[PDB]
RNA sequence: UCUGAUCGUUUUUUCACUGACCCGGUGAGGCGGGGGGGCGAGCCCCGAGGGGCUCUCGCUUCUGGCGCCAAGCGCCCGGC
RNA sequence: CGCGAAGGCCCGCGGCGGGUGUUGACGCGAUGUGAUUUCUGCCCAGUGCUCUGAAUGUCAAAGUGAAGAAAUUCAAUGAA
């Protein structure tokens, strides 16, 4: 850069009783909504208290990797919906009258949405997967759901989010889904996975409930004591 | 019977406080961080009485500095202080009056006024019309202080809460008798307004237990538990002792 | 930016719509019930008011209450097919918004006074 | 179905849930009133138990009484 | 006769943590860690080249003045 | 004579309620005597007020043991 002629650098002073400090991020100091301080110290609480196991076997979730595998799988496997049922409801009805064909056939192998139609196929021994929501709202509608895939030889996963087993079917969110049947080719798939989600979920469950979360302090909390035991050592 | 004077003075009615033409409060300042680790200059504007206070306050100017105003506050003034003066407010501010800075980084021995009782409240001790705290021995581990306040007992006050240096200026206000009944009538007439107080022993037996009889006489004895119910709590309460 | 350079949060203003109603609230609109014809009520004819008419070169008239001075130019002015100066009007103890109305100096208030019957 | 289940555990008290849950609730209701709507019951048994259905048109407040 | 202190319960006393709860400040404006940087200070070695450690600073106290709405630099893209 | 503010005196049917308090011991609150001058004697037995308390005489809900088939009976322990 050639010498510009009378352009002045003209440097600012930062500090107490100097220039006016500059307007930055105050991300942590801004008296929030008090709606929000609700919901965000909710999420410390479940981090300081001792969470009983039946509860923190919920924060530990089928890894990404795999989850993309099972997602693949639903995505081959998922209910009808409106607007096309609708036309085979117009194409089944239509053709009544023929006599070449008629309104019903047999159903393809399909998902199970509900807890309460899970279930009911669950103490028949009928169900092959169970994916359970890792955050349903209140976690008392699948806290039982665990000890009781076990209890009757089932292999069951957990997934995160309800709102994407909630796209595997079509609604706003969907607790839980089973897989019952499937057709003969997609039958290597499922076993791939059963084998490795059976081995870290069902098979070590009396790891699970022995284990206990909480207790981990703030970290204003706890460099203090790690700063103070730094001092006896 | 009916509430004695004094079970009414509770009421908030007629003894409220006559607050119509006080200047406003006597608070230092708001914790910041130009207050915490480095120190703030300001200028002593104008000296001014509030009434219904014998401690003159003082017009303190002030420089935001994170906006760009002026700001204003209401100090106890210190005595020395006088207008056009350059006031220091913080924890690297050196010793001299009417200059704030927080116990713990002031020698032993070094008086204050205006301080605090828990870090933060913008002062609340010895801060009458020429009293003052002195500050006596530090505790450089678990951070406290001991203060002997006014009254002489010694408290053991949490450090790093501030107070201004120097005495109250207004000192010695009671070396002169009032003199009138008047004069203090007009005293009284600026603060809460209840002067003019007519012993017990002088009403009918309703107000005041003490009262009624055929000579003036309290009749029952003076100290009184302070588990007595709110209407016989009268007289000496909990007398450790009596007599001059 | 206005991401965060205040430490105060406050409501983030939203989007509003006006009223597109399915409907009308109510059927039609309601017709005037103060027109010409209802606050010019009739003239007053006196002793004081003949004073007037003839000599200040203005009228009389006996008004609805609630009728501002800019209401009643406009009643005698499209009545009579006239002109108005300036109005003044006194409430009389009855309770009738009595009312004087300075005659424009293009007009004679006497040939207006016959024309609305007063003598 | 998991109704029985869920039956079945309220019978069994002394839980966490229900401390992790007052917090939730003691607080809010200054945040709003002592009386604001939640979206979806926190019991969903019992309010069906109760007559409560999911179906449109239906409201649950939750209202919180001061003891003694 | 004391034979560990292990996983287990409780009567426990003393101290410590904070997450319940309470108080105070505020326009909730720089809190707790970790290094960039040093007018300097020192602790120590060390080929005088430097290397390891501890203190400090948002670095201002004769003046009733002024102080925001970026200069500078770095990287893109558009018109003509 | 009380009181250093999770305080004194007090209002209140009730709340993170209210007055003194836009206050802080040269202050608020409760009394008695009655300008100044000159003095304010003896009694802590009585009636009050306050101060502390382990070896504690009396001492009520819980709580712990003993007998009974149980309701219960008994005992130790025992705050102000």
């Amino acid at each position: 850069k050639v010498v510009n002629p009378l352009f002045e650098k003209r440097p600012k002073n930062f500090g107490i009783g100097q220039d006016i400090q500059p307007k930055r991020d105050l991300t942590r100091f801004v008296k929030w909504p008090r709606y929000i301080r609700l919901q965000r110290q909710r999420a410390i609480l479940y981090k300081r208290l001792k969470v009983p196991p039946a509860i923190n076997q919920f924060t530990q979730a089928l890894d990404r990797q795999t989850a993309t595998q099972l997602l693949k799988l639903a995505h081959k496997y998922r209910p009808e919906t409106k607007q096309e049922k609708k036309q085979r409801l117009l194409a089944r009805a239509e053709k009544k009258a023929a006599g070449k064909g008629d309104v019903p056939t047999k159903r393809p192998p399909v998902l199970r949405a509900g807890v309460n139609t899970v279930t009911t196929l669950v103490e028949n021994k009928k169900a092959q997967l169970v994916v359970i929501a890792h955050d349903v709202d209140p976690i008392e509608l699948v806290v039982f759901l665990p000890a009781l895939c076990r209890k009757m030889g089932v292999p069951y996963c957990i997934i995160k989010g309800k709102a994407r087993l909630g796209r595997l079917v079509h609604r706003k969110t969907c607790t839980t889904v089973a897989f019952t049947q499937v057709n003969s080719e997609d039958k290597g798939a499922l076993a791939k996975l059963v084998e490795a989600i059976r081995t870290n979920y069902n098979d070590r469950y009396d790891e699970i409930r022995r284990h206990w979360g909480g207790n981990v302090l703030g970290p204003k909390s706890v460099a203090r004591i790690a700063k103070l035991e730094k001092a006896k050592a | 019977g009916r509430v004695i004077r004094g079970q009414r003075k509770g009421a908030g009615s007629v003894f409220r406080a006559h607050v119509k033409h006080r200047k406003g409060a006597a608070r230092l300042r708001a914790v910041d961080f130009a207050e915490r680790h480095g120190y703030i200059k300001g200028i002593v504007k104008d000296i001014i009485h509030d009434p219904g206070r014998g401690a003159p306050l003082a017009k303190v100017v002030f420089r935001d500095p994170y906006r760009f105003k002026k700001r204003t506050e209401l100090f106890i003034a210190a005595e020395g202080i006088h207008t056009g003066q350059f006031v220091y407010c913080g924890k690297k501010a050196q010793l001299n009056i009417g200059n704030v800075l927080p116990v713990g980084t002031m020698p032993e021995g070094t008086i204050v006024c205006c301080l605090e009782e828990k870090p933060g409240d913008r002062g609340k001790l010895a801060r009458a019309s020429g009293n003052y705290a002195t500050v006596i021995s530090h505790n450089p581990e678990t951070k406290k202080t001991r203060v002997k306040l006014p009254s002489g007992s010694k408290k053991v006050i949490s450090s790093a809460n501030r107070a201004v240096v120097g005495v109250v200026a207004g000192g010695g206000r009671i070396d002169k008798p009032i003199l009138k009944a008047g004069r203090a009538y007009h005293k009284y007439k600026a603060k809460r307004n209840c002067w003019p107080r007519v012993r017990g022993v002088a009403m009918n037996p309703v107000e005041h237990p003490f009262g009624g009889g055929n000579h003036q006489h309290i009749g029952k004895p003076s100290t009184i538990r302070r588990d007595a119910p709110a209407g016989r709590k009268v007289g000496l309460i909990a007398a450790r002792r009596t007599g001059r | 930016k206005k991401i965060r350079t205040s430490p105060t949060f406050r409501r983030p203003k939203t989007l509003r719509l006006r009223r597109q109603p399915k409907y009308p609230r109510k059927s039609a609109p309601r017709r005037n019930k103060l027109d010409h014809y209802a606050i010019i009520k009739f003239p007053l004819t006196t002793e004081s008011a003949m004073k007037k008419i003839e000599d200040n070169n203005t009228l009389v008239f006996i008004v609805d209450v609630k009728a501002n001075k800019h209401q009643i130019k406009q009643a005698v002015k499209k009545l009579y097919d006239i002109d108005v100066a300036k109005v003044n009007t006194l409430i009389r103890p009855d309770g009738e918004k009595k009312a004087y109305v300075r005659l424009a100096p293009d007009y004679d208030a006497l040939d207006v006074a016959n024309k609305i019957g007063i003598i | 179905g998991a109704y029985k289940y869920i039956q079945e555990l309220w019978r069994k008290k002394q839980s966490d849930v229900m401390r992790f849950l007052l917090r939730v609730r003691c607080w809010q209701y200054r945040q709003l009133s002592a009386l604001h709507r939640a979206p979806r019951p926190t019991r969903p048994d019992k309010a069906r138990r109760l007559g409560y259905k999911a179906k449109q048109g239906y409201v649950i407040y939750r209202i919180r009484v001061r003891r003694g």
